[PDB]
C-alpha cells in the first residue's frame, strides 16, 4: 500500500512541477508585456516634455 | 466600446488560463484512472488465482 | 472595434463552453476515480484475507 | 525505506502546493500592476490630448 501511495504521489508531484513551470512561463509573459508597456510610457513622457 | 473590449479581453484571458489548467488535469486524471483500471484487472486475476 | 468585439466575444463563448464541459467531465471522472480508489482498497483487503 | 521516501515526497508536495499558491498571489498582484499602469496610460493619454 505504501508503494502504491508513493508512486501515485510522485506522479502528482510531477504534475505539480509541470503546472508551476506553465505558470512561471506565463507570468514571465505578463512581466514582459508590462515592461514593454513601461517603455511605451517612457516614450510618451518624452513626448509630453516636448509639448 | 473600448472599455467593454478591455473587460471582455481580460475575462477571456482568465477563461483561457482556466481552460489550460483544466485540460492539464483532464490528462492527469484520465491517465491515473486508466492506471487504476489496470490495477483493478490485475487484482481480479490475483484474487481469482488465490481463491 | 465592433467587429473585433464580436470576435473576442465569440472566443469567450467558445472558451466558456469548453470550460463547462471540462468541469463536468472532471466531476464525473473525479467521482469515478474516488470509487476506483475505494474498490482497489477492497480488493487489497480480500487479497489480505485469502493470502 | 518506503515509508520514509513517501513521507519525503508528501512534504515536497505540500511545499509545491505552497509555492503554487505564492505564485498565484504574485501573478494576481502583477496583473493588478498592469491594470494600474493601464489607468496611468489613460490619464496620460487625456493629458496629451489637452496639450
Amino acid at each position: 500500500t505504501a508503494i502504491e501511495r508513493a508512486d501515485q504521489l510522485a506522479k502528482s508531484a510531477v504534475a505539480q512541477e509541470k503546472a508551476l513551470k506553465r505558470a512561471e512561463e506565463r507570468a514571465q509573459q505578463l512581466r514582459a508585456r508590462l515592461d514593454a508597456m513601461q517603455e511605451a510610457q517612457d516614450q510618451v513622457r518624452r513626448d509630453s516634455a516636448t509639448h | 466600446i473600448q472599455a467593454e473590449e478591455r473587460e471582455v479581453s481580460a475575462r477571456l484571458a482568465a477563461a483561457e488560463t482556466a481552460l489550460g489548467e483544466s485540460d492539464a488535469r483532464r490528462q492527469t486524471q484520465d491517465a491515473a484512472l486508466e492506471d487504476n483500471a489496470l490495477e483493478i484487472d490485475r487484482l481480479r486475476n490475483a484474487l481469482l488465482q488465490s481463491d
